[PDB]
DNA sequence: GGCTGTGTTTGTATCAAGTTACCTGAATGGTAGGTGGGGAAGTCCAAATATTCCTAGTAAGACAATTGCATTCAAGGCCTGGCTGGTGAAACCTGTTTCCTGGGAAGGTAGTTAGTTGGTTTTCACCACAGGGAGAACCTGG
DNA sequence: CCAGGTTCTCCCTGTGGTGAAAACCAACTAACTACCTTCCCAGGAAACAGGTTTCACCAGCCAGGCCTTGAATGCAATTGTCTTACTAGGAATATTTGGACTTCCCCACCTACCATTCAGGTAACTTGATACAAACACAGCC
């Protein structure tokens, strides 16, 4: 059939961060499963946060609280900063 | 007269395993909870049952920790717990890395 | 403050676990670990209470934070 | 700007993530900027891991990255090990680590 | 009435609503919630059976959480099901390690 | 407002299994949280089982497999027997 | 074809090399048999789950994703096989 | 000439921590897995990659178990390991069979 | 000081990326629309703060007795290596079984209205257990 | 075995938590309808078990031997145990004050829909990072 993945985006991020570092197929499969794992965790936690307050809509606030819950301190701080910058950049356009 | 050392300790062990009341005094625990809570966010109020829930969780956690610590101490042919036993138990559970 | 956890009180907890004889240096140890155990719970629970834009921690926030830890609590 | 990632200046497909969030039954409905924020989070985490991966890769004079380097970069750090302490990487291995009393004199 | 028609006790309509209002799938077929209600009925019957036995062995007739704690922590399979569970006002089993007791 | 519980059904089951055993309020609250906990576990596992095979309907089969997964051996066997009896009793009526 | 006497397929140098990777120096002679028993218990609480997924979709072949879902349920996530 | 006890173990520790191939031969493990699979249901087929994934997971489980057993044995002032250490580690993990 | 292993470059060859042209289908874009969510004021519920007092738990000081700990020695139980044979492993051909795709029919299940019956709430008597105090007796040091 | 000290049991008094009952009211079921995922049937083929060979690497076995473990021991020292002062928590109670919660009302905003399109999986052609072999320097080990 036609299976969906993330490898091209991993290439783009890798070439933004490193010019001359290759990558095997096994590492690509590991990073693909890694992205699916974190996305599954955050989506499930956001769903329970939306369900707890009798709300019926996922917004950016629930994902911000979920990322503040799951990730440890420094990663949570940097991730909230990055996401806030991205939301402002999208909104001003 | 006097008791031999250790006999009334076993009496106390039977006494406290027999009953199920709270053991840590309430107001020092409540001041400790509010004192820790000041650092993460100021101007916070607590429902009292939430403080009770924290007391229950802390009590159960410490009881399980002392049981596993006792097992580690009995393994090394001693009958007195030591701080390396607590560190060993918290390592094997994987709490501290 | 942290010395509110009292020296003969801790004994009682160790007597519930079935410990016969205790050293002294456990005492300065035991105030540490308990403190760390609060520093993971309350940090989560406050994060719920700011999410609902309220100023009072209710019991269900503590129950949810303990459920995420795995130490599931009944009765409440 | 045609794509939404171009409108936000990111690299992960926001339309794909929005499709998954609608068809993963996580809610009744999805707000606007939520997949944007989520794509930003994923991009930051992926860059943060691949950077230290490439550093550990060039520390052994190799060009490509094999999963041994991912294992060594995850375990040699602290924050990732707190995050990923329940994960077995295929072809992983352990850190080079010997206890103190085992070394002879 | 569905609970009489199945000959059960847990409210089938309530469990059916809670499967609807919980966002678990697109559509919930019938035959599912009666099966689930029977499972919950069996589990509650098992626990109240053992709790009543433990309560009768202490010369009482009401049930306090000490009885529930001693009922769960004696049976093996419920102990393995509920290992991650803290019960309020519970206590532990009377448990003594071997080398503690004197001579 | 008006909160929902299970206490009347617990009374009915208790009087089916024991004539003269009382129950305090605390034990009732514990059993209420217990029922909500097991129902949450089984419903979540059934949802993931329906999602894994690209199916979009929860039936009795998914709950049977979920109960066979979560509960240990003897409890799983007796629970499958009880649920099968209940399904046949409902269907024949 | 009946199958029996395969738990001794795991040999003493294999467990020896496993303990050498963990950082263990001196091994008693009574570890070996005991180790086998632990391994057997572990495989039960994978395979008993895994085939249930295979029993659910009405199949005869246990794929890789079923093992990955079984390990993901047991609390040991595995990467590098999809999912 | 003969090596002393102590050095060969360190050489093997450094080697088998350096390299990351597999350490269990494929065919006896395959016979064992297919045996235990037959014990539940008759006439079951495996993809080979699922057998490889099982071998990877069980190797990881045994390596982690021996690391925690080594810590427990070093705690009791010994160098040799004994099955008391494995039994204690599996009790403290909580997985009690 | 002689025996050994790990590391330092040289060169291949090769299989494993990397690059580029192409065919699909998932993303983008303007417009109703209704609906979920933000604001505003009361009120009533519910945590915070003073007070006192008195009681039961806590802090401290001495004192032995019991447990932890360093030493010492015997023995045994496990490291080491040489060699035989023994089974894993790689490759290749063969049957055949199960899976996936595809089309058609269908029974099951959302969706709306109407009728009603079981699920909550207040108040009311009263009995199972708290309290205690007294006797008895099992328990532990002398 | 004897003295005393804590623990089990029995009986009397009191109570407030609990079972019971009348009234209130939102949820539950029956009936009809569209329609829609799902059950059933057949085939192509990818893959899996089966077998065989030939080799090639490694597991078993047995003897030597030597270092780890373990029991016995003396000695120090830390901790349980008892007693005396004291001090701060438990509880009622009043004050108060900020705050959650709920009733209404108004405004952004996500969904559905449909026409348009480009960037992304797929395959063939091309180069190159590296395992491997092999010889030589250094480090170190006994
Ligand atoms: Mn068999």
């Amino acid at each position: 059939s036609r299976k969906e993945s993330y490898s091209v985006y991993v290439y783009k991020v890798l070439k933004q961060v490193h010019p001359d570092t290759g990558i095997s197929s096994k590492a690509m499969g590991i990073m693909n499963s890694f992205v699916n794992d974190i996305f599954e965790r955050i989506a499930g936690e956001a769903s329970r946060l939306a369900h707890y307050n009798k709300r019926s809509t996922i917004t950016s606030r629930e994902i911000q609280t979920a990322v503040r819950l799951l990730l440890p301190g420094e990663l949570a701080k940097h991730a909230v900063s990055e996401g806030t910058k991205a939301v402002t950049k999208y909104t001003s356009s | 007269h006097r008791y031999r050392p250790g006999t009334v300790a076993l009496r106390e062990i039977r006494r406290y395993q027999k009953s199920t009341e709270l053991l840590i005094r309430k107001l020092p625990f409540q001041r400790l909870v509010r004192e820790i809570a000041q650092d993460f966010k100021t101007d916070l109020r607590f429902q009292s049952a939430a403080i009770g829930a924290l007391q229950e969780a802390s009590e159960a956690y410490l009881v399980g920790l002392f049981e596993d610590t006792n097992l580690c101490a009995i393994h090394a042919k001693r009958v007195t717990i030591m701080p390396k036993d607590i560190q060993l138990a918290r390592r094997i559970r994987g709490e501290r890395a | 403050n942290i010395q509110g956890i009292t020296k003969p009180a801790i004994r009682r907890l160790a007597r519930r676990g079935g410990v016969k004889r205790i050293s002294g240096l456990i005492y300065e140890e035991t105030r540490g670990v308990l403190k760390v155990f609060l520093e993971n719970v309350i940090r989560d629970a406050v994060t719920y209470t700011e999410h609902a834009k309220r100023k009072t921690v209710t019991a269900m926030d503590v129950v949810y934070a303990l459920k995420r830890q795995g130490r599931t609590l009944y009765g409440f | 700007a045609k794509t939404r990632s171009s409108r936000a200046g990111l690299q992960f497909p926001v339309g794909r993530v929005h499709r998954l969030l609608r068809k993963g039954n996580y809610a009744e409905r999805v707000g606007a900027g939520a997949p944007v924020y989520l794509a930003a989070v994923l991009e930051y985490l992926t860059a943060e891991i691949l950077e230290l991966a490439g550093n550990a890769a060039r520390d052994n004079k190799k060009t490509r990255i094999i999963p041994r380097h991912l294992q060594l970069a995850i375990r040699n750090d602290e924050e990732l090990n707190k995050l990923l302490g329940k994960v077995t990487i295929a072809q992983g291995g352990v850190l080079p680590n010997i206890q103190a009393v085992l070394l002879p004199k």
